[PDB]
RNA sequence: GUGGGAGAGGGUGGUGGAAUUCCCGGAGUAGCGGUGAAAUGCGCAGAUACCGGGAGGAACGCCGAUGGCGAAGGCAGCCACCUGGUCCACCCGUGACGCUGAGGCGCGAAAGCGUGGGGAGCAAACCGGAUUAGAUACCCGGGUAGUCCACGCCCUAAACGAUGCGCGCUAGGUCUCUGGGUCUCCUGGGGGCCGAAGCUAACGCGUUAAGCGCGCCGCCUGGGGAGUACGGCCGCAAGGC
């Protein structure tokens, strides 16, 4: 019971999961979903409509707290990433902006045996 | 039908009421080529349309065929060495012939006596939403949309 | 194929050796970070070459920056 | 010699940002992870995702390329100090001082060895989970050596242009790197492609020769046995010659 009415809805997708984080505009959470949260199970998970049914569940989450407008922060390239953001873009929830900001290092460690050449 | 595009057969309209929907009908119902059998079902069913509901059946057969069309179906794939259940949509010519096949695989599993009995009382059933063609449409569109995880390998 | 607009023909007299000059080393930037190549500067190999390295210089003092956030996606 | 150029050439010190992991705090809930599908694994001692702080090891995204440097191996964030090679213009000086090079000596990717540090990520071995007919594997979860540092060893390779070094001669066209100049163009060094003559068994090479010539070194002599045995020299050992 906060009303916080204004945030930050991050979105963690991957080739495995997709996965909504909604914040205040500290970045602190208030709710959150995923694919899990929902009933899939296995790969099922990585799906573009179990993306768009985790992120649903979390603007329905976030109405709870009464938030109307989000910023939306997408990390990770994968599978139900643009049908999350298409999923908040008429969730209910406005989204004044749109930003990826996913992690590249310069360089810095060494990938595993699957992600190497 | 790898080379053309293998247009359709048009059929001749109906002896009776002028309608093709009606003539491709009564051919779903023949049999081992009897034309006259399967035309004497269907008027003969015709006529128990009416003294049972006041009403021309021309219009409870078009509206059960209504009732009876599928929007989605699930057809299968082989995806990444698994078989998946994949939805799609119907095109209005296959929820044609779905319906219509689905009317007499219906009228023939019931516990009517004779044929045309079956059905009218299968056309007149499915009219108003219910009967075994309506749950063919209500269980396929129900195996569509369940798999709706698979959407996206349409094609 | 970079026919919108080359850099150095949107530029006039500068000096590419300037480090602290960030009103001018910002045009070379992209909307990330990222030090853009040939096609949009438009400059030489050794002209590529030095401004290349006053703009890491640039990075290290805090006048440019390494990276950013791409808007809009 | 003089005066200019270009460069990830080398050593030492310093230093910058991104990411991973871990630790701390905040907020927050039922999962995360992973696959073809799974499972192991992790999570109610509160994980995953998210914000703030902090530690540490390694590697330097874009620039970056068909680019550059180096004798080879090889060299890539930035700053400074020390230091090697090279290129051009000027025609200044020495006066054949040249070339090659058995032995020698020095260098020499990775892996590997000794001591001591370090250890984030990755990971032989190994421990699990799968798959399979089996699966001492490919796939997934872990993980030791190692990968990193100083010092000392080791001396191998598809160490490759599978093409020893130097010098002269023999059509051009074109792309590029870096000089000089009367800067449409001329001229020098380097890297590419196509091709004259020519050569080659062919493939192809062709002013960056595999063409035409001279100098000197190294090497081959049918396949297996065999890079084995023996001897010797080297090495801490693995092993090398
Ligand atoms: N060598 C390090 C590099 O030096 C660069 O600059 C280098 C070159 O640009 C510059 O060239 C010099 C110059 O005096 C002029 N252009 C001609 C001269 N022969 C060159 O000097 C050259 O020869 C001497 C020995 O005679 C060597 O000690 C030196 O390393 C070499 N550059 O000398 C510098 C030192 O080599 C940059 N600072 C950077 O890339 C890096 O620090
Ligand atoms: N540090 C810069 C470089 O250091 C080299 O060697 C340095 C490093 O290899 C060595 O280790 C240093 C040291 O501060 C200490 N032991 C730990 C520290 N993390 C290391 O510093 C470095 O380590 C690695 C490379 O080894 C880098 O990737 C990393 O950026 C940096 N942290 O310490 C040496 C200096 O004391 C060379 N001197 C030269 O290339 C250059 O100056
Ligand atoms: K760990
Ligand atoms: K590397
Ligand atoms: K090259
Ligand atoms: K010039
Ligand atoms: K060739
Ligand atoms: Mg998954
Ligand atoms: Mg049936
Ligand atoms: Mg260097
Ligand atoms: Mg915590
Ligand atoms: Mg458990
Ligand atoms: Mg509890
Ligand atoms: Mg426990
Ligand atoms: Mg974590
Ligand atoms: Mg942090
Ligand atoms: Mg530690
Ligand atoms: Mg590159
Ligand atoms: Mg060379
Ligand atoms: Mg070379
Ligand atoms: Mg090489
Ligand atoms: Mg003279
Ligand atoms: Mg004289
Ligand atoms: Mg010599
Ligand atoms: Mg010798
Ligand atoms: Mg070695
Ligand atoms: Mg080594
Ligand atoms: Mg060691
Ligand atoms: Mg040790
Ligand atoms: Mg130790
Ligand atoms: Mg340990
Ligand atoms: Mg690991
Ligand atoms: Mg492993
Ligand atoms: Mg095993
Ligand atoms: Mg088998
Ligand atoms: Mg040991
Ligand atoms: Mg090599
Ligand atoms: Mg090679
Ligand atoms: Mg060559
Ligand atoms: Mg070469
Ligand atoms: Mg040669
Ligand atoms: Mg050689
Ligand atoms: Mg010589
Ligand atoms: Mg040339
Ligand atoms: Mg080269
Ligand atoms: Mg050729
Ligand atoms: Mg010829
Ligand atoms: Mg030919
Ligand atoms: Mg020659
Ligand atoms: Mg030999
Ligand atoms: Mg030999
Ligand atoms: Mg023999
Ligand atoms: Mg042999
Ligand atoms: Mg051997
Ligand atoms: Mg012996
Ligand atoms: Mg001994
Ligand atoms: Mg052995
Ligand atoms: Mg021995």
């Amino acid at each position: 019971k906060r009303q916080v009415a204004s945030g930050r809805a991050y979105i963690h997708a991957s080739y495995n999961n997709t996965i909504v984080t909604i914040t205040d505009p500290d970045g602190n959470p208030i709710t959150w979903s995923s694919g899990g949260v929902i009933g899939y199970k296995g790969s099922r998970k990585g799906t573009p409509y179990a993306a768009q049914l985790a992120a649903l569940d979390a603007a329905k989450k976030a109405m709870a707290y009464g938030m109307q407008s989000v910023d939306v922060i997408v990390r990770g390239t994968g599978a139900g990433r643009e049908q999350a953001i298409r999923a908040l873009q008429a969730s209910g929830l406005q989204v004044k902006s749109i930003v990826d900001d996913t992690p590249v290092p310069h360089n810095g460690c060494r990938p595993k045996k699957k992600f190497r050449k | 039908a790898r080379r053309r595009r293998a247009e359709v057969r048009q059929l001749q309209p109906d002896l009776v009421y002028g309608d093709v929907l009606v003539t491709a009908f009564i051919n779903k119902i023949m049999r081992d080529g009897k034309k006259n059998l399967a035309a004497r079902i269907f008027y003969d069913a015709c006529k128990i349309i009416q003294e049972k509901t006041g009403q021309e059946p021309l219009k409870v057969f078009k509206q059960a065929v209504e009732n009876v069309k599928p929007r989605m179906e699930v057809r299968s794939r082989r995806v990444g060495g698994a078989n998946y259940q994949v939805p799609m949509e119907v095109s209005p010519r296959r929820q044609q012939s779905l319906a219509l096949r689905w009317l007499v695989q219906a009228a023939n599993q019931r516990p009517e006596r004779r044929a045309a009995v079956r059905i009218a009382h299968e056309l007149m059933d499915a009219a108003e939403g219910k009967g075994g063609a309506v749950k063919k449409k209500e269980d396929v569109e129900r195996m569509a949309e369940a798999n709706r995880a698979y959407a996206h390998y349409r094609w | 194929p970079s026919r919108k607009a080359k850099v150095k023909a949107t530029l006039g007299e500068f000096d590419l050796r300037d480090y602290r000059n960030v009103e001018v080393l910002k045009r070379f930037l992209s909307e990330t970070g990222k030090i853009l190549p040939r096609r949009r500067t438009g400059l030489s190999a050794k002209e590529q070459r030095i401004l290349a390295k006053t703009i890491k210089r640039a990075r290290i003092l805090g006048l440019l920056p390494f990276t950013e956030k791409l808007v809009r996606k």
